[PDB]
C-alpha cells in the first residue's frame, strides 16, 4: 500500500530510541507517597479522558511514557499525581493530535482540582524534566508496523492487539520490565492466536529478531493479564474495547492455553 | 536567562513570534533567537514549538539547522539556533539576472537531499520546504530550517493535518484531498525548489488551489488512472477537470540536461508511492560530478 | 460532556 522505503530505517531508529526513552524500571519503590495502584487509577482515568475527547490511542501511550519518565526522577505527593497526568496528556495531545483540546478542557476534566495556572506551570515543569524529548517510541508505534505482516489483515486481530497493548499501560509491575517493541510483539502474537489460531509470523522474526522464545516472558505475563482482565480493579480499557469501533474484542473469550 | 545575549537586529516577525540576530556576550557566538510570547494565547507552550524542539533534538546533521538552546523563561520561550548568512530565496533574488551556476545548484540539491533523507529516516515530515526555509552559509553549505510545521509520522501513516505546505510547493495528493500523505510531499517541494534554482522563478505560482492544480496539470498533463491509479476517486478530484496532454518533459525546465531532467521527472512523479525517495535520489547519475562550490555572496 | 469532571482519590 504505502511504499516501504523508510520502514526499516524507522524501525531501527525506534529500536534505538525505546532504550533511551525508557523510564527507570524500579522507580516506584523510591516514591515515598505514591504507588503502582495509584498509577493504575491515574492511567485508567486517562483512558476515559482520551475517549471523551476522541483522542488517538498514540496520545494515551505518549502520556503514559511522559508520566513514567517524570516520576522516575521527581518525587510526587498523591494530591499532585493527577496534575502530573493532566499536564502529560496535554503535552501528548499537543504533540500528536490535529486538534488538541484546549487547556480549559484539561482543567474541567479534573473537576477544577487544579487551576489553569497550575496546569500550565506543570506543563513547563514536565517539559523541563523531560528536556523537551517528547518524540518517544510507544507500543502502538510498534504494533502498527507489525500489523503490516498479517496474512491477510484482520480487523479483530488489530483491535485485540491494541486492547492488550493498552492493558499493559495500567500495570507498571510487570510491564515496566519490557520494552515497547517486546510488549507489542507479545500483544500481536496473543491477538493472532486468539482470533485466527495463527502465531508470530516468520517475517517478523526477520524484521525484529524476536522469536516466540524471546517473547515468552512477556507473553506469559500478558496472557495472565488477559485472563484476569474482567476482575481487574481498572476497567476503562475493557469498556472501551467492547464498542463497535473495536469490534467488541474485549468480549472475546481468551484462550486458556497458548501451547508454548 | 537572556542576560548573555545582545540583540543585533530583528530579522523576522510573524504571528508565530519574532526572530533576532544576536550575539553571545561571553563567547562571541552569533545566533538566531526565535522568541515566542506565552502570554499571547495562554494555551501554554504552542504545539508548533513542542514539535520543532522535540524533533530538532533528534535531527543532528550537517544539512539541518542546529538548535543550540531553549530558554523557557517566564512569559517567553526562546529557541536559540546557529546563525546562517541568508536564505535561498534572498540568494536567488540577488541572482535573478546572473543565475546560479550548475555546480552550485547541484551541490545544494545533493545537500538538501542528504538532510531530507535523514529527516525521513528519523520519521519526520518537514511539510514546509520552500526557499525561504533553506539557509546558506558563505562556505557552500545549505541547511533545512523552519521545523515549526514538522511532525513525527508513523508506519504506516495515519491522516494528518490537511492545511500543510505553502501553496506553490504543495503536492498534488494534498491538493486533491487524499486521506494519507507522507514523505513524498517533501520530495515534491524539493523538486519545485530544484526547478526554481535553475530559473530563479517559482515553477507553479498559483493563486488558488484550483489555479495551482491547473498549472500543474498544464505542465505535467492531467493525471489519469493509468499514470496514477486512484486519482479519479480522490476526495477533491472533479470529473470536470480539463484533461491536458502531457508536454515533452524537457520543456518543464528547459536548461536541465538529460540527467537533471531525469531526476526532476522522478521528483515530480504524480503517484506518491512511485515518486523517488531522497535516499534513492542520492545515487542518481546527476550527482556523479557533484562538488562543493562556494557561493558568490 | 459525557465524562464529568473528576478529582481522583488515592487512598492508602
Ligand atoms: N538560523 C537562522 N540563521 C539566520 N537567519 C535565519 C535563521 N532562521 C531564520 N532566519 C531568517 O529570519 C527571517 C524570518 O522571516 P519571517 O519569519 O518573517 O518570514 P520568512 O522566513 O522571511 O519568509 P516565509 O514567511 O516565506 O517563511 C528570514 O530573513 C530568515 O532568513
Amino acid at each position: 500500500n504505502e511504499v516501504p522505503d523508510y520502514h526499516e530505517d524507522i524501525h531501527t531508529y525506534l529500536r534505538e530510541m525505546e532504550v533511551k526513552c525508557k523510564p527507570k524500571v524500579g522507580y516506584m519503590k523510591k516514591q515515598p507517597d505514591i504507588t503502582n495502584s495509584m498509577r493504575a487509577i491515574l492511567v485508567d482515568w486517562l483512558v476515559e479522558v482520551g475517549e471523551e475527547y476522541k483522542l488517538q490511542n498514540e496520545t494515551l501511550h505518549l502520556a503514559v511514557n511522559y508520566i513514567d519518565r517524570f516520576l522516575s526522577s521527581m518525587s510526587v505527593l498523591r494530591g499532585k499525581l493527577q496534575l502530573v497526568g493532566t499536564a502529560a496528556m496535554l503535552l501528548a495531545s499537543k504533540f500528536e493530535e490535529i486538534y488538541p483540546p484546549e487547556v480549559a478542557e484539561f482543567v474541567y476534566i479534573t473537576d477544577d482540582t487544579y487551576t489553569k495556572k497550575q496546569v500550565l506551570r506543570m506543563e513547563h515543569l514536565v517539559l523541563k524534566v523531560l528536556t523537551f524529548d517528547l518524540a518517544a517510541p510507544t507500543v502502538n508505534q510498534f504494533l502498527t508496523q507489525y500489523f503490516l505482516h498479517q496474512q491477510p489483515a484482520n480487523c479483530k486481530v488489530e483491535s485485540l492487539a491494541m486492547f492488550l497493548g493498552e492493558l499493559s499501560l495500567i500495570d507498571a509491575d510487570p510491564y515496566l520490565k519490557y520494552l515497547p517493541s517486546v510488549i507489542a510483539g507479545a500483544a500481536f502474537h496473543l491477538a493472532l492466536y486468539t482470533v485466527t489460531g495463527q502465531s508470530w509470523p516468520e517475517s517478523l522474526i526477520r524484521k525484529t529478531g524476536y522469536t516466540l522464545e524471546s517473547l515468552k516472558p512477556c507473553l506469559m505475563d500478558l496472557h495472565q493479564t488477559y485472563l484476569k482482565a474482567p476482575q481487574h480493579a481498572q476497567q476503562s480499557i475493557r469498556e472501551k474495547y467492547k464498542n463497535s469501533k473495536y469490534h467488541g474484542v474485549s468480549l472475546l473469550n481468551p484462550p486458556e492455553t497458548l501451547n508454548l | 536567562s537572556m542576560e548573555n545575549f545582545q540583540k543585533v537586529e530583528k530579522i523576522g516577525e510573524g504571528t508565530y513570534g519574532v526572530v533576532y540576530k544576536a550575539r553571545n556576550k561571553l563567547t562571541g557566538e552569533v545566533v538566531a533567537l526565535k522568541k515566542i510570547r506565552l502570554d499571547t494565547e495562554t494555551e501554554g507552550v504552542p504545539s508548533t514549538a513542542i514539535r520543532e524542539i522535540s524533533l530538532l533534538k533528534e535531527l543532528n546533521h550537517p544539512n539541518i539547522v542546529k538548535l543550540l538552546d531553549v530558554i523557557h523563561t517566564e512569559n517567553k520561550l526562546y529557541l536559540v539556533f546557529e546563525f546562517l548568512h541568508q536564505d535561498l530565496k534572498k540568494f536567488m533574488d540577488a541572482s535573478a539576472l546572473t543565475g546560479i551556476p550548475l555546480p552550485l545548484i547541484k551541490s545544494y540539491l545533493f545537500q538538501l537531499l542528504q538532510g531530507l533523507a535523514f529527516c525521513h529516516s528519523h520519521r519526520v515530515l518537514h511539510r514546509d520546504l520552500k526557499p525561504q526555509n533553506l539557509l546558506i552559509n558563505t562556505e557552500g553549505a545549505i541547511k533545512l530550517a523552519d521545523f515549526g510545521l514538522a511532525r513525527a509520522f508513523g508506519v504506516p501513516v495515519r491522516t494528518y493535518t490537511h492545511e500543510v505546505v505553502t501553496l506553490w510547493y504543495r503536492a498534488p495528493e494534498i491538493l486533491l484531498g487524499c486521506k494519507y500523505y507522507s514523505t513524498a510531499v517533501d520530495i515534491w517541494s524539493l523538486g519545485c525548489i530544484f526547478a526554481e534554482m535553475v530559473t530563479r522563478r517559482a515553477l507553479f505560482p498559483g493563486d488558488s488551489e484550483i489555479d495551482q492544480l491547473f498549472r500543474i496539470f498544464r505542465t505535467l498533463g492531467t493525471p489519469d488512472e493509468v499514470v496514477w491509479p486512484g486519482v479519479t476517486s480522490m476526495p477533491d478530484y472533479k470529473p470536470s477537470f480539463p484533461k491536458w496532454a502531457r508536454q515533452d518533459f524537457s520543456k518543464v525546465v528547459p536548461p536541465l540536461d538529460e540527467d537533471g531532467r531525469s531526476l526532476l521527472s522522478q521528483m515530480l512523479h504524480y503517484d506518491p508511492n512511485k515518486r523517488i525517495s531522497a535516499k534513492a535520489a542520492l545515487a542518481h547519475p546527476f550527482f556523479q560530478d557533484v562538488t562543493k562550490p562556494v557561493p558568490h555572496l | 460532556h459525557t465524562l464529568k469532571g473528576r478529582r481522583l482519590v488515592f487512598d492508602n
